[PDB]
């Protein structure tokens, strides 16, 4: 009687029951592990605080509205002010950590609509300025807000048009990165299992980030007739076999 | 000293050689490497994965709305797409798909093309996918259109159907390029009954298509793409 | 190798064709589970489409030009192309940067062919026979400063000396300082506020300078060289969408504004053919 | 025969011959049999 | 081996010599079935009349010309052959296109070689070097437009860079798309009411395309290139007649209009020696 | 480095000469071969089938 | 010896040393025997 | 090859770290004898800084 | 003679490369080595022993 | 494969792969164990 439907992930001190979920995707089907000996370099020990850092943080909810472009969060800036998470990442030199992501959004059996979950490693974003204008460090560090894809251009922050991904790629080739829909007529959830990947052994937290998560809708939301016209999303996230060294002060980073 | 004759062609540089040259740095030791998830090795391997088609091209500035395939309640009969299947061209271009065969000359194979239907799950519907090799025109009815490779897709709790089109073909390859001799069919779609959408609920639904290609295809003589030019060298 | 298996009619309840996209998989379904098919063979390997072989071919990747000319009274031979440098990099040519590009992130030993041809604009008795001496100067290195600088001497530095008109050719090992080259990075050098963004910052990896050893003769000579790159050993990991907009800097994805619409719009409707 | 002493200068690889799509193409946690319900 | 046998005289009912061609066959007739013969032996293997010898040396296949002069104000490169190309094919020059076409199917690999001159028709100083680049524009590639285009970064698109007076060499494997190339088709590439017919439809394998890579210098100078074509490794499928009209188009089979008698004429009677 | 001298006709090009090129489409993979009946391996093998004489030559 | 990889690159072929005219000069469904009457 | 040995906390009365200079000796102490490392390899050989490399050129 | 086919590179001078070259003094013999202490190996060697840093650079 | 005669016309030599800081960092007559006190 097991479905690919129902499933439950126990995390720490946390646990995610789904009673609609559509099997979930393991990034280049690879789970996360911790880092081994012979790709090491650093020589500190590391730290593994476990289950005070590997929990689920659920993220502000968003609201899905008939007019929305679609959202963008980045790892692990999303988490940087979670509970222990965070402070580890601020007082350590380099970290480095997988993730579970759980996108939610339930509706009726009378609604449509169709969201995008993807994963995109390094996901450097484009300048509107064009030509060789930076995106200023706050701009790609939006924290647990993310970046609205339906919000103003700024100055000195990305592009947000969502035909090209924020990058000179199309919207419909993002299917190549490791990703999930949530049709509302199937599906309620979204889960995708994010192991480490750099092209080095551990990293700065700060300076960096791994991966954007994305939420797009791509067939908009339909809601029933005198219905409400939106629905919350959610996204609850959870390092995963996470590792700090590197201790010390306790970085400063701009704004 | 031993006595030698060179050759024609002595001392030319072909960009397509592969030979052997003294190493600058003499004895540098690159970094080791470390696991990486991800490693593709072959580009038939990610040509597998499907990806969206803009087949919705009627707009006039890039949407997300060419991606959306339309579908209205209540009409029987009549025909919800067509296409033809020139895949280094037109709908096909920009997928990955489209955007490798660019990449070589010729391709041989099949495509697997894919419907994943979006309405309400309270409603319902029936459409035929027919592929017509080449040799006929685009079908003009289904009952055209139902003479040749198609499927009867039932929308259900399953929201996906995979047509296949399988390689039809006298010459064992095409050219990627748009080419008469060469050309592979069309791909039109009808609904079989007709889409019913529940109380409470109305409008358009949308279905959304992908194309990926078949284990069976081959791509050759790799040459440069129509998609990506320049004016002047860029700098920093 | 069978590309397709022989099969006949079906009548089940086993339906390969009905799937869920929702999840993320591309079912592998063949036109064996849909029509009647016969046997046929492959007859093919997909050779030319391994990545060794994809990136594997010499691509053009930098044009400059320097010129042999009197140097006296010249205040900046730098700026008189009495020789000239070139900030490697891999990204300002864009044919073979979509190539890479496809990739996030590529591993591979570099071989140089750099072709070297002589234009003479303006009257000349002759054609001269000059030597170029392209040598590699990288980062933290005594930059030089005029055409003969004690630089040049290269004394621990990799330096070709090939003759203009002919070719010069040798390889580098991955210099890369990390496992692999990033072809993007979405961070900084460190996290101040206003330090740039991209792999700019992470893939400064030197420059390259040329120069002709020979003395001027009485007309002057034009010079240009084209450095073509051949990737050989290559690692490549993680896929990505392949580039659509135009690209306008070396080492950021921006795109131009006011670009125009990359999806061709149908002569027709959707219906049509 | 290699005329040179370090591995740079070797020609080109060899065709990897290696080939495995499911990484990119079925990338899910619970193994999908085809013919077989996606959903159940 | 025996080339011919001993005989002697002969009185018998068995006829070797009356047949009747009205079947389509060649009767393997011999010198000894109807005079008396010595032994002789062959002493020769018929080795220079095997089809990989008959179509294995090289043949000018073409002959083009482009010239390095100042673009400056040039509205049209291509125009002003400064740069030109090929619309490859076998069957322009006619020399070789008449021992091809002895056979309906033909498989082979090619081995091309090109040989560059240059000609300075008025005035210079001196000559100048100048290196060729021909590059291969398959079909459904970037053509190029000016002299110095992207294009010519040629990326993923083989090229060869020789200088002028000197030969270039390379081989490429057999390009068809079918199982043999067709040296006639009696076909369409559609059945529409004026589709061109013939092969041209059919053998349309994307042109070469030559430039010279100096800039210009004070004086004008002429390339000639001719490309020269061998055969390796050749396959010919059924034997046809030979060409006797002159042949007046590529890929077409067609004869000039009021054309000469190919048969000589006798100078006498049909009795005449 | 090993030590060579060249030899009088290096650099020609001679149309009958059968030597090794590099192959332009490294890695390429030809159309299979199907049969097809009518194979001439020889040119010796063509001139023993007769064909008309025009031998009235008088036109 | 050959220097290169691939096939196409390798010299001429080497005689076929095939040679048979049956297919041209007799391909007649019934076999005819030199001597017999090609007429019964 | 290991670049660095696994080594945990010490309370001994073995001082490694405290050294006289005045000897002329530079006593070969590494990071795992005043901190806590992990294992780590070398992956490396000091090739290119033989003698035989470095006036080679 | 055997054939051959010059590649690109032909005729460069790389400071960086490492052949073989005909001695200008054939037959010479070098003076005998005799012990020297001190022998150098490795740069590597030498960065092992330690030196003073000018720490107060203030003047 | 050596081409030439003399031993000096041979190419670069080879890494000593010899490697021993201590006549350079510990040249004490009597012998110094780390963990040991310096001067007893
Ligand atoms: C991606 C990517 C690609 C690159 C370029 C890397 C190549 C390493 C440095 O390149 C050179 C170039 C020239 C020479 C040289 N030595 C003597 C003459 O030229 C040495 C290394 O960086 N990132
Ligand atoms: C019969 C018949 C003969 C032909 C010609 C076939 C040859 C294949 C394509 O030819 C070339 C020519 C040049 C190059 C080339 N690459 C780099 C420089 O020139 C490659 C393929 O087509 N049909």
């Amino acid at each position: 009687g097991y479905s690919d439907r129902v499933q439950q992930i126990t995390l720490g001190n946390s646990t995610i029951t789904t009673q609609e979920a559509a099997n979930a995707v393991v990034c280049y089907a690879e789970w996360p592990e911790y880092l081994p000996d012979v790709d090491a370099s650093d020589v500190n020990k590391t730290s593994k605080p476990d289950t005070s850092v590997c929990r689920f943080y659920t993220l502000d909810s968003k609201t899905w509205t008939t007019g929305s472009k679609g959202w963008c969060w980045k790892l692990p800036d999303a988490l940087k002010d979670m509970g222990v998470f965070g402070q580890n990442m601020f007082f350590h030199s380099l970290g480095r950590s997988g993730y579970t992501v759980h996108v939610q959004c339930n509706a009726t059996k009378f609604h449509s609509g169709c969201l995008l979950v993807v994963v995109i490693p390094e996901h450097q974003l484009a300048s509107h300025e064009g030509g060789n204008v930076s995106v200023k460090y706050t701009f790609t560090h939006p924290g647990e807000r993310g970046i609205d894809l339906s919000s103003a251009n700024e100055v000195g922050g990305p592009v947000k048009d969502v035909l090209y991904n924020m990058n000179g790629t199309l919207l419909g080739n993002l299917l190549i990165f490791p990703h999930q829909f949530i049709n509302l007529r199937t599906n309620n959830t979204a889960t995708i299992v994010i192991p480490y990947i750099n092209s080095v052994p551990i990293d700065s937290m700060t300076r960096h980030n791994n991966v954007s998560l994305m939420v797009i809708p791509i067939a908009p939301l339909t809601v029933p007739t005198g219905a409400t016209p939106s629905l919350p999303i959610t996204v609850t996230i959870a390092p995963m076999c996470t590792e700090f060294s590197g201790i010390r002060s306790k970085s400063i980073v701009p704004q | 000293g031993l006595p030698t004759t060179t050759l024609p062609g002595s001392g030319q540089f072909l960009t397509t050689d592969d030979r052997q040259s003294p190493s600058a740095l003499p004895n540098y030791e690159p970094t080791p490497r470390i696991h990486i998830p991800g490693k593709v090795h072959n580009l038939l391997e990610i040509i597998q994965v499907d990806t969206l088609i803009p087949m919705n091209n009627t707009h006039t500035k890039d949407e997300v709305n060419s991606y959306l395939i339309p579908l209205n309640a209540n009409r029987q009969n009549e025909q919800v797409f067509g296409t033809n299947l020139f895949i280094g061209d037109g709908v096909f271009k920009t997928t990955l798909l489209g955007e490798i065969v660019q990449y070589y000359t010729h391709w041989s194979g099949s495509l697997r093309f894919s419907l994943m239907y979006t309405g309400p799950a309270l409603s319902s519907a029936k459409l035929i996918l027919a592929y017509t090799p080449p040799g006929a025109r685009g079908p003009q009815d289904r009952r055209e259109a139902m003479l040749g490779t198609h499927v009867v897709w039932d929308i259900g709790l399953q929201s996906t159907i995979v047509m296949t089109i399988p390689w039809t073909s006298g010459v064992q390859f095409r050219y990627t390029d748009p080419d008469t001799y060469t050309s592979a069919g069309f791909l039109s779609c009808w609904y079989q009954t007709s889409l019913i959408l529940p109380p409470e609920t109305t409008g358009q639904v949308y279905l959304l298509s992908f194309i990926s290609a078949c284990p069976d295809f081959k791509l050759r003589l790799m040459k440069d793409t129509q998609t990506i030019s320049q004016t002047v060298a860029l700098t920093e | 190798t069978v590309a397709s298996i022989s099969s006949g009619p079906k009548h089940t309840q086993k339906v390969p064709i009905l799937t869920a996209n929702e999840t993320g998989a591309t079912m592998p379904v063949l036109p064996s589970d849909s029509i009647e098919t016969r046997t046929t063979y492959m007859h093919f390997n997909g050779s030319e489409t391994d990545v060794e072989c994809f990136l594997g071919r010499a691509a053009c990747v930098h044009v400059t030009e320097i010129q042999n000319k009197d140097a006296t009274g010249i205040d900046n031979h730098r700026e008189a192309k009495l020789f000239n440098d070139w900030k490697i990099n891999l990204s300002s040519l864009v044919q073979l940067r979509k190539k890479l590009e496809l990739f996030t992130y590529v591993r591979f030993d570099s071989e140089y062919t750099i072709l070297a041809t002589a234009s003479q604009p303006d009257s000349a008795n002759y054609s001269s026979n000059l030597v170029v001496q392209a040598m590699y100067v990288p980062p933290g290195a005594p930059n030089p400063k005029e055409w003969d600088d004690y630089t040049w001497q290269s004394a621990s530095n990799p330096s070709v000396f090939f003759k203009v008109g002919d070719t010069s050719r040798f390889s580098v090992p991955y210099v890369g300082l990390a496992s692999a080259y990033n072809c993007f990075y979405d961070g900084y050098s460190h996290d101040d506020a206003e330090t740039q963004y991209g792999i700019t910052v992470l893939a400064h990896m030197g420059s390259m300078a040329f120069r002709i050893v020979n003395e001027h003769d009485e007309h002057k000579t034009l010079v240009k060289i084209r450095v073509y790159h051949r990737a050989k050993h290559v690692e490549a990991w993680i896929p990505r969408a392949p580039r659509a907009l135009p690209y306008t800097s070396i080492g950021r994805t921006n795109y131009p504004k006011n670009t125009e619409p990359v999806i061709k719009k149908r002569k027709g409707d959707i219906k049509s053919y | 025969i290699n005329y040179y002493k370090d591995a740079a200068s070797t020609s080109s690889a060899g065709q990897s011959l290696s080939m495995d799509p499911s990484k990119f193409t079925e990338p899910v946690k619970d193994l999908m049999l085809k013919g077989a319900p996606a959903l159940n």
